[PDB]
């Protein structure tokens, strides 16, 4: 988290933190409200984020689900939306914890070598997490909309 | 400032050794600022001879940013 | 130009060497990209690019954040010098380091001290040294190196 | 290291799990306790040398012989060997209250420590002492509301000692 | 490296005064378009493979025989140095816009990089080009006011290159 | 500054920023009014703070101004307050630049051994940066003069 | 120890002790009587040397018993004469010792840090090693005193 | 390390005390000895190499499997190793005899000796009586009195080693 | 390096020698004056704290621009390297001095330090300055004979600079 | 020599010598003196020297000189002699030197590879030294042959 990371920087220097991070941690716990209400917003919508972001991906990305697709056929369009709901599961992570740590540890690192051991296309996976990351914004008030937006182009960037 | 580039020729005295070592012994090598003291001290206590070094990043005379 | 595979293999040497392993799953390619760039181009030598990578954020999660001082003291040293700490002065010096200046200044004093450049010089990724001297070096040395991370 | 926040984030991430409403109401009470813990942590910045400087004179007024010849910190080095493991130990739970988590006490501090302390020969309870000084003037300063905070770390690292 | 406020810094330290009015007039100045940075710099880091996917498009579409047999950029190794290359300068682009400087690309950019590239036999016009349609693709991108502070870097690479 | 340090760190990892660093770029300069007019007011009024300073610490520590001490006679004590102007200078800059880095740059790295090479006494200059705070935390508001301090309360934790 | 000393530079280069280093074994084991003479000398006058140095010291810094002085006080002063009577017994060590290696692991290690936390002044700390250095080689031959000397400025010097 | 005087001087300086009678009694029982310990120190010095000939004759004439294939001291590498340990032995032996104090032994010889070689299968009671060999050869050289002085610290050497 | 005796080994190695009257000449000419060179070499050993403390001072003294904004001195940290880089002086024209030689001069001073210090834009005649204050303090303290030796060195490292 | 090794043993450490490494080179410049006496002892004598020890060397050695050997020939017996010339003179000064540093640097490193490429055989040299040390032990007193004989035995076994 933001604390976490602070913490870690002092350390490596050897030092107690300094004013700059002592004001980072009083603006990220200042603004920890906001971020649970976006977290349970998300939260609450999940299913329909989900579902929207999958006619999205499959209307622009019509040959996944075709024949000989990575996608085609029940069960594995079944395991794509799985997927779709873990990274806004994690981007929800994001957003409590004020930076992109969670999702890195728990998506991002070894995703690569993961979507090659699963024929899995990047660019499906960019052009899903795009797909859910206007669907979501959509849910959300500008101020909140451009956060999780950072999140979500993280992601996209990081499986680009 | 901020970085140094070096040319540094050290030559060998304690022994002649098997392998070329035509890697290590005429050089450019480019140094942090904060490192030339030590590396210079090194290199001058194995007798080397430095050759040059050139500010090419930073310049001189900062009192930040470096 | 020329010679480019040897010299790839020599850097995927000296990642498996500061890491323990390979890091492509951690992106280390792309992380240490332009330190590639420049030890292709030659502008920097071996040395420079070690201390790069053993200076690196990615360094200090796998290797300095998880352990206390004294651990931190012990690999590091096995990963830049090819042995364990050697006795109780070098532990003195080095926690001393590491409680006063931090992590960085610990890497650079590993990496300046007049053992690595009489061992490793500027050109040579480190090893395993097996030392025989002084005493418990050897068997604390292999202690360390038969150990997967 | 783990934080509180990290903390609830691995716990509902190995379960699969949406942030339910228990998960939110504890992310509250870290974001609750933050502005306390970040003013405690600055205090402790602005004095942490005149927090080892007593708390290390309040140990050694207590154990005299300590310092005196025969005392494992009768030395100029073993003196400042016990002043630098005491500001470790500050630092350390410094960190930790920030955090809201030991678990960088474990990972930092705990790990080896009573066999170093053991191989060197250092009285185990003399450092707890130690400790429990630092405790006491950290508390003072800090205030009674981040005094009680600041000593579940102290003790803490006091307990993984003795 | 230099941002705009260390460049005020710097210069009111070695004249060894107090910031005057003119200093805190450019502060302003920086802070007031300290959003607009944010926003042009998360566009840019949104959009980057996909600025350099075009950009390199354009360059190799323009001057095709780079990418064919004789041309520098002829192999996968050349290809790859090229669009890394390309990847270089839009992201150090993006770190002097988000500076407000421009210290951070001649000092570690362009330090070299014309005397690199001429004896390495890299194509100075065909890099400035490349550079050239960098610019426009995020131009387009980004927005008329963050496409012009882009330009502006942008403009002092290839300045710098040739 | 937050951007410059933002921007070396990621540049160590070869990345763009991320929606943190940005976050933290975007609360710097939201906040950039404010810390500049504290620094307005910490600037107009430098005479006022460094001669009540002088006699704050001369009250507390007098065997500085005793013989035997550093700063005995008239131009030892001019030099002494030209310190204190210095600093508070430097405290001017980190405000405005929202970290201590020019406090560093400028007067922390190697101020032991200048002073020590000045047979300055540490202790008397964490004196002069406490009551320098003191003055100045009395001309600012509750919120400016708690800023404020955190700079001072770093710069007399690394002089001593 | 000298022999000490030559056993550990010999180890270092992996060899025997060379004949240069034997005979300095040969000359520091036959100038051993007169080492010890001059050690019990000084020894004797223990409370002497510890009385006049320290005379001399507060006459010579005023300050440091004056009010807000390190040394103010009855407690603070038998204190400062405490430490002078513990280098007095490691310069006694290090005659015997033929070098100053004893005063060094004793006294010398660490003894910036340990006076920093008991905000000794370092300094003063040099002038009460000159003021024993006066004293105790006034009470013995110009010979001896050359080598009492020698080990004096090491310490001040150390200390410095 | 340790010597005799800094031994005399550590115990007088963990009492806190200055030189006594005895101390200085022993410290001319020191000085007294120093000639004898540098006559011994030399002459070994001088004939280690043929000490170390005559010392793995005996042994490997002895225990002759240790040179047989398959035997750890079976190799070129390996015999050469033997030697080398031995000549350590040697080394370390005149150092301490030199000092007058077996810390030197305890600290940079026997500290994991046993479980070196019992990591490397080397037969620590062959390496024992190799180190007897060396004591016997080395007090007919040395001559009665710096013979009784060495075989101090080879059986020192062999009852740590053992 | 080389000192007086290793220089009139080289200078008759490199003619294929043996030493002469003249030789033999020079090594008692440098045997004669070890004594007044070692004593010369304690004092400023223990005095060099003090000597860089007033000549830095003399120095600063005479051309207060360095220390003030703008100068090449202003800052704690170039002030440190300034004092650093005399302290590093004094003890490598102690040393030459011991030695009787100017080779580690050459060696360890002058070796790349011209260079270097117009690379960082040192002003060398404010460092002459400064050698020439360490020669005025040096010398008080080391009376006639040592003071005419060490000014050897001072002018040769001003030289040097210069 | 032994003040250049203690010159570099304390810039190791960047400090000024010991008293006791004062002490040391104190005694060397002691020293100095009889080395001088004996290294012009050795330099008087050095044709009788050469003469002897090659009549020795090959009254002991028929092979080099017989027919087939290396050192059959008029000016091959010239060069043999010439080197052991080369070797007094770095032997006197070694002695000089108080130390083996110059004999070394001279004439040690890369011997081996040097008489392999010349066929010269290393027992050879083993048995000249021997040879020429007992000429010039015989030609010394009791007291100067065991230094003397020192720096020959270190020469032998370089060679060996
Ligand atoms: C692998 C390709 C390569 C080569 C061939 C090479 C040559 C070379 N020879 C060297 C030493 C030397 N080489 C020579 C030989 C020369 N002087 C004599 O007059 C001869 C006419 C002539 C030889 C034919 C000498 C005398 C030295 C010692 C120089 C010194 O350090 O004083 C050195 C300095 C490093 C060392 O001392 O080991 C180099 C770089 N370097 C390389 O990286
Ligand atoms: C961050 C986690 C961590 C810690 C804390 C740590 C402590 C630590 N303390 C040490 C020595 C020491 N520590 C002490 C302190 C103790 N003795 C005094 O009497 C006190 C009662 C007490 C302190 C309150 C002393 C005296 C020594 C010197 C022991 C010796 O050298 O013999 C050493 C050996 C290295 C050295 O001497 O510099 C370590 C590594 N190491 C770690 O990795
Ligand atoms: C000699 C070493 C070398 C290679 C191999 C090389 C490949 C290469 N292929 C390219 C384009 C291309 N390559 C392909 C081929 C792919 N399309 C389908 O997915 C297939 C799986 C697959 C073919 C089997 C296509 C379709 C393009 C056009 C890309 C575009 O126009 O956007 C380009 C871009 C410029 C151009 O069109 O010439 C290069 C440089 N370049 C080199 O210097
Ligand atoms: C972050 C600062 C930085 C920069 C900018 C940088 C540029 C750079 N590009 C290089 C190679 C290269 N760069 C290029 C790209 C050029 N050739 C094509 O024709 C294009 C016209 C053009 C790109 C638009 C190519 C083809 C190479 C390979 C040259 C070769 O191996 O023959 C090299 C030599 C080392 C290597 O091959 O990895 C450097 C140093 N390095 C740095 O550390
Ligand atoms: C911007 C960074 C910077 C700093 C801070 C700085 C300080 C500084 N103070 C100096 C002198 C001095 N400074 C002091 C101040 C001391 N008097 C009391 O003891 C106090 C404890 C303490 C001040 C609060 C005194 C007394 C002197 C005169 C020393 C002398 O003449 O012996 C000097 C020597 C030149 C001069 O006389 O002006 C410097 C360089 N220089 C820098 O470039
Ligand atoms: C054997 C090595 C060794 C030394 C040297 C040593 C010094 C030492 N001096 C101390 C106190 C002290 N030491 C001094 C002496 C200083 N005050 C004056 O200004 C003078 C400049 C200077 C003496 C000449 C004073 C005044 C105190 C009392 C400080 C206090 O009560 O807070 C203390 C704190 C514990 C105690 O008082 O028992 C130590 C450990 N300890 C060691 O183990
Ligand atoms: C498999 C690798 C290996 C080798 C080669 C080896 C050599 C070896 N030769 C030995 C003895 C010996 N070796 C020789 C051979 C020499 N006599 C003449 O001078 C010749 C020049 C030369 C042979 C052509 C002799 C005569 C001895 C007896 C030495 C003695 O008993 O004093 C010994 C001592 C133990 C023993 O006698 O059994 C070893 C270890 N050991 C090994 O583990
Ligand atoms: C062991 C022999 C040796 C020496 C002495 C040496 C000097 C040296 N001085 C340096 C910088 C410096 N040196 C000085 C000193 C100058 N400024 C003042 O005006 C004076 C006139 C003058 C000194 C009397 C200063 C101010 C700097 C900092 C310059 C800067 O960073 O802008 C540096 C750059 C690295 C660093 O700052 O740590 C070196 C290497 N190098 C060596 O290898
Ligand atoms: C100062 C350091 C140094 C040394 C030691 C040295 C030795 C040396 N001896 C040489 C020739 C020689 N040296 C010898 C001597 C051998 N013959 C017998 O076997 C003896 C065992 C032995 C002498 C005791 C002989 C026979 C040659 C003639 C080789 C030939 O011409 O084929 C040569 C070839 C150049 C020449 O002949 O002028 C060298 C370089 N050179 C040096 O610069």
């Amino acid at each position: 988290s933001v604390v976490t990371k602070a913490i870690v920087s002092a350390d490596a220097e050897a030092r107690y933190l300094s004013p700059g991070e002592l004001d980072r941690i009083r603006g990220f716990v200042s603004s920890g409200e906001r971020r649970l209400r976006v977290a349970q917003t998300l939260t609450e919508s999940r299913e329909r984020i989900i579902k929207q972001a999958g006619d999205q991906l499959f209307q622009k990305r019509p040959d996944l689900v075709s024949p000989g697709g990575n996608a085609y056929g029940a069960e594995r369009t079944a395991s794509c939306l799985r997927d779709l709901d873990y990274y806004l599961r994690l981007v929800t992570f994001g957003i409590v914890a004020g930076d992109v740590t969670p999702i890195e540890e728990i998506g991002v690192i070894g995703v690569k070598e993961m979507y090659r051991n699963l024929e899995v296309p990047l660019p499906g996976m960019v052009e899903a997490v795009k797909a859910m990351k206007s669907v979501a914004t959509g849910l959300l008030s500008g101020d909140d909309s451009a956060e999780v937006g950072y999140y979500f182009d993280y992601l996209a960037g990081a499986l680009a | 400032t901020r970085l140094f580039k070096v040319t540094a020729l050290i030559p060998s005295y304690k022994k002649v050794r098997g392998g070329r070592e035509l890697q290590n012994t005429y050089f450019t090598k480019l140094v942090e600022y904060d490192r030339w003291f030590a590396e210079q001290q090194r290199i001058q206590k194995q007798g080397g001879k430095i050759l040059s070094v050139k500010m090419v990043a930073g310049k001189p005379g900062l009192n930040t940013g470096v | 130009l020329a010679s480019r595979t040897e010299f790839d293999a020599l850097i995927r040497a000296a990642y498996r060497q500061v890491f323990e392993r390979d890091m492509d799953s951690y992106r280390i390619t792309e992380v240490f990209s332009v330190l590639e760039t420049k030890l292709r181009n030659r502008e920097i030598t071996t040395k420079e690019f070690i201390q790069a990578l053993a200076s690196s954020d990615l360094y200090r999660k796998q290797f300095f954040e998880p352990y206390p001082p004294t651990k931190n003291v012990e690999l590091s040293l096995k990963h830049l010098l090819g042995r364990a700490t050697k006795d109780q002065a070098e532990l003195r010096k080095y926690n001393q380091i590491i409680a006063t200046q931090g992590f960085k200044p610990f890497i650079n004093a590993i990496l300046d001290s007049k053992e690595y450049g009489e061992v490793f010089g500027d050109g040579t990724v480190p090893y395993n040294r097996y030392p025989t001297l002084p005493a418990a070096n050897f068997p604390n040395t292999e202690i360390l190196y038969n150990q997967l991370t | 290291m783990q934080d509180a926040i990290t903390s609830v984030i691995n716990t509902y991430d190995v379960q699969g799990k949406y942030f339910d409403t228990s998960a939110f109401d504890k992310l509250k009470a870290y974001y609750a306790t933050g502005e306390l813990r970040v003013r405690a942590a600055g205090t402790i910045s602005a004095n942490a040398a005149t927090i080892i400087k007593e708390a290390s004179a309040k140990l050694f007024s207590n154990q005299p012989d300590l310092v005196r010849p025969g005392g494992n910190a009768y030395t100029t080095r073993r003196y400042a060997a016990c002043v630098r493991d005491m500001d470790y130990f500050l630092r350390y739970a410094t960190y930790a209250m920030l955090a809201g988590d030991t678990s960088i006490l474990d990972e930092r501090v705990l790990n080896g420590l009573k066999e170093t302390y053991n191989s060197l020969g250092v009285p185990i309870s003399s450092t707890v002492q130690g400790i429990q000084a630092m405790k006491e003037v950290t508390g003072s300063l800090v205030g009674s509301g981040a005094a009680k905070e600041m000593g579940v770390y102290f003790d803490y690292l006091s307990s993984g000692l003795s």
